[PDB]
RNA sequence: GUGGGAGAGGGUGGUGGAAUUCCCGGAGUAGCGGUGAAAUGCGCAGAUACCGGGAGGAACGCCGAUGGCGAAGGCAGCCACCUGGUCCACCCGUGACGCUGAGGCGCGAAAGCGUGGGGAGCAAACCGGAUUAGAUACCCGGGUAGUCCACGCCCUAAACGAUGCGCGCUAGGUCUCUGGGUCUCCUGGGGGCCGAAGCUAACGCGUUAAGCGCGCCGCCUGGGGAGUACGGCCGCAAGGC
């Protein structure tokens, strides 16, 4: 069910398009690198396409990462 | 004309010195390819959540054009043909798209 | 011999074995264990059993060397992984973190017919 | 691609009237101007197979249009082509 | 026509990171690998496991779906260029210019063929190891064609919704993708589910019809013999119609 709380909920206004906001973009991303599912970024159909788009775009230009090593376990 | 956006990721160990010759040459390219720059925003050098040429850093750079749609990949050709450039990425121009508003 | 204190712990977990290797701060291997180095022979090293007895084989010949804390780093998934773990942190061995590094492609080589209905 | 001028220079340049947009003369120059611009693409890609469909399909449209013209006005017709350069 | 929109629709070029394999360097030692259990195999010419560097081929994790695009086959990293289809609004222009479509032409998964290139992983055949009463298999270790690219052929399929295309008519409820609006809701296009009437041998279908109707095309007429024989046409061949 993932009750913590939608990445859109906890932030505000922001323009899903830029790829530069690495503060932001970095909330949609798990504790891997993975972009996040609806179910936790809590966006929509086509907000989420854009936002898949946008993230890709981060990572070549190397201000976000592909895939991250998971601590713990 | 088409409004596009060249991001540009130098080397992050150029003196001052250097780092103004890779511009120089930006720019004396943006011009041979009809590159009207309306702006730019030299976001200096930030840590890559990757290495990236060995280095785990990058000087950043950003400029908002205007230039002849045919000649927008042959220009990226030349810019990716310095050294101290090891990233080019032009994208075409966008409204943005707000969220949460 | 050179005396190294901290280093790194690398458990390599599979369904047909688990071998541990020991290394310097710099990934540098100083010592190695396996199913097959304590005297287990053929499906016995995926045991979970002869993970723990491979893992304290490691951490002990790592004693050696005089080494006393580490950063665990397990990659596969095995039978007989989080026993590794275990043995590891109920040895002398001060365990300052474990970490999942198993590497995963983004869809690269068609696996083996035995692997598939996968990419 | 085709710029609103390029198609407006077109448009005004075939009406029959100010305000013809939708006349078979407009209509058959508008695509006249797709397919030459397409088959264009074509020479140079001609893997591209999907839009040569698209091609096909504006060739069809332009003869049942034309076809139209040969049958309610014999002498728009004959003009409209020789204008254009449709046949061959 | 004008103005908006969504999309893995197509073609060309460029490019990113993960992984596998190989090569080089370091460090390190007796095994690794594999199975039901094993063995073949690989390793002291130092493998496996670990770190650093390099080369190359192929495929794109998460997003990702119950989703989207396309006429079908099919289409999935990201960037640019070239290009197709399509939906909505405005009622602006033409004035029945329409539907279907024998033949023709084009497209058409995989395997396969020809020429040239490439070859990491995978793997028909094939070489071995097990298994078995046997095992020309299933399991394990190898491995050539091929799988990849270009250009040219081949033209098949459970090429499936097993449901030809178009148009009008006949309760609703619910989920969803994309657009418009006075934005609890309404309205248009698409994707699902449950269902009115009705239809059906039944199963089931049911505004995405398998209902009620009109138009045009294709096709069926018991089973085996046989998708064979003959002929004709097509193909380099395999072989197709
Ligand atoms: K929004
Ligand atoms: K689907
Ligand atoms: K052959
Ligand atoms: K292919
Ligand atoms: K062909
Ligand atoms: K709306
Ligand atoms: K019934
Ligand atoms: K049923
Ligand atoms: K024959
Ligand atoms: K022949
Ligand atoms: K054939
Ligand atoms: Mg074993
Ligand atoms: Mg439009
Ligand atoms: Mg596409
Ligand atoms: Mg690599
Ligand atoms: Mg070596
Ligand atoms: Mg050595
Ligand atoms: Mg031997
Ligand atoms: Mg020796
Ligand atoms: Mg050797
Ligand atoms: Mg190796
Ligand atoms: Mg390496
Ligand atoms: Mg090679
Ligand atoms: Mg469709
Ligand atoms: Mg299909
Ligand atoms: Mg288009
Ligand atoms: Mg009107
Ligand atoms: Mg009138
Ligand atoms: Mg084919
Ligand atoms: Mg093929
Ligand atoms: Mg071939
Ligand atoms: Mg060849
Ligand atoms: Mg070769
Ligand atoms: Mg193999
Ligand atoms: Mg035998
Ligand atoms: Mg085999
Ligand atoms: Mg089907
Ligand atoms: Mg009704
Ligand atoms: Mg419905
Ligand atoms: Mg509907
Ligand atoms: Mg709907
Ligand atoms: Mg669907
Ligand atoms: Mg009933
Ligand atoms: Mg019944
Ligand atoms: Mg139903
Ligand atoms: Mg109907
Ligand atoms: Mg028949
Ligand atoms: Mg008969
Ligand atoms: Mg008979
Ligand atoms: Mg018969
Ligand atoms: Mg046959
Ligand atoms: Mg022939």
């Amino acid at each position: 069910p993932s009750r913590k709380a939608k990445v859109k909920a906890t932030l505000g206004e922001f323009d899903l398009r830029d790829y530069r906001n690495v503060e932001v973009l970095k909330r949609f991303l798990s504790e891997t690198g993975k972009i996040l599912p609806r179910r936790r970024t809590g966006l929509s159909g086509k907000e989420q396409r854009i936002l898949a788009k946008t993230i890709k775009r981060a990572r070549i230009l190397g201000l976000l990462p592909f895939t991250e090593k998971l601590v713990r376990k | 004309m088409r409004r596009y956006e060249v991001n540009i990721v130098l080397n992050p160990n150029l003196d001052q010195s250097q780092l103004a010759l890779e511009k120089e040459i930006i720019q004396r390219a943006l011009e041979n390819y009809g590159a009207r720059v309306e702006k730019v925003e030299e976001l200096g050098l930030r840590r890559l959540a990757y290495p990236i040429a060995k280095d785990p850093q990058g000087y950043f750079l950003w400029y908002q054009v205007e230039m002849p749609e045919d000649r927008v990949n042959d220009l990226a050709r030349e810019l990716r043909i310095r050294d101290n450039v090891r990233r080019v990425m032009v994208v075409k121009s966008q409204e943005p798209f707000l969220a949460n508003a | 011999k050179r005396q190294v204190a901290s280093g790194r712990a690398y458990i390599h977990a599979s369904y047909n074995n688990t071998i541990v290797t020991i290394t310097d701060p710099d990934g540098n291997p100083i010592t190695w264990s396996s199913g097959g180095v304590i005297g287990y022979k053929g499906s016995r090293k995926g045991t979970p059993y002869a993970a723990q007895l491979a893992a304290l084989d490691a951490a002990k010949k790592a004693m050696a060397y005089g080494m006393q804390s580490v950063d665990v780093i397990v990659r596969g998934t095995g039978a007989g992984r989080e026993q590794a773990i275990r043995a590891l942190q109920a040895s002398g061995l001060q365990v300052k973190s474990i970490v999942d590094d198993t590497p995963v492609p983004h869809n690269g080589c068609r696996p083996k017919k035995k692997f598939r209905k996968a990419s | 691609p085709i710029t609103k001028e390029e198609k407006q220079k077109v448009i005004q340049e075939f009406a029959r009237f100010p305000g013809d947009t939708g006349s078979t003369e407009v209509q058959v120059a508008l695509l006249t101007l797709r397919i030459n611009r397409l088959s264009e693409h074509l020479k140079v890609h001609k893997k591209d197979h999907h839009s040569h469909r698209g091609l096909l399909m504006m060739v069809g449209q332009r003869r049942r249009l034309l076809r139209y013209l040969q049958r309610e006005d014999p002498e728009r017709y004959r003009a409209l082509i020789e204008k254009l350069g449709i046949r061959g």
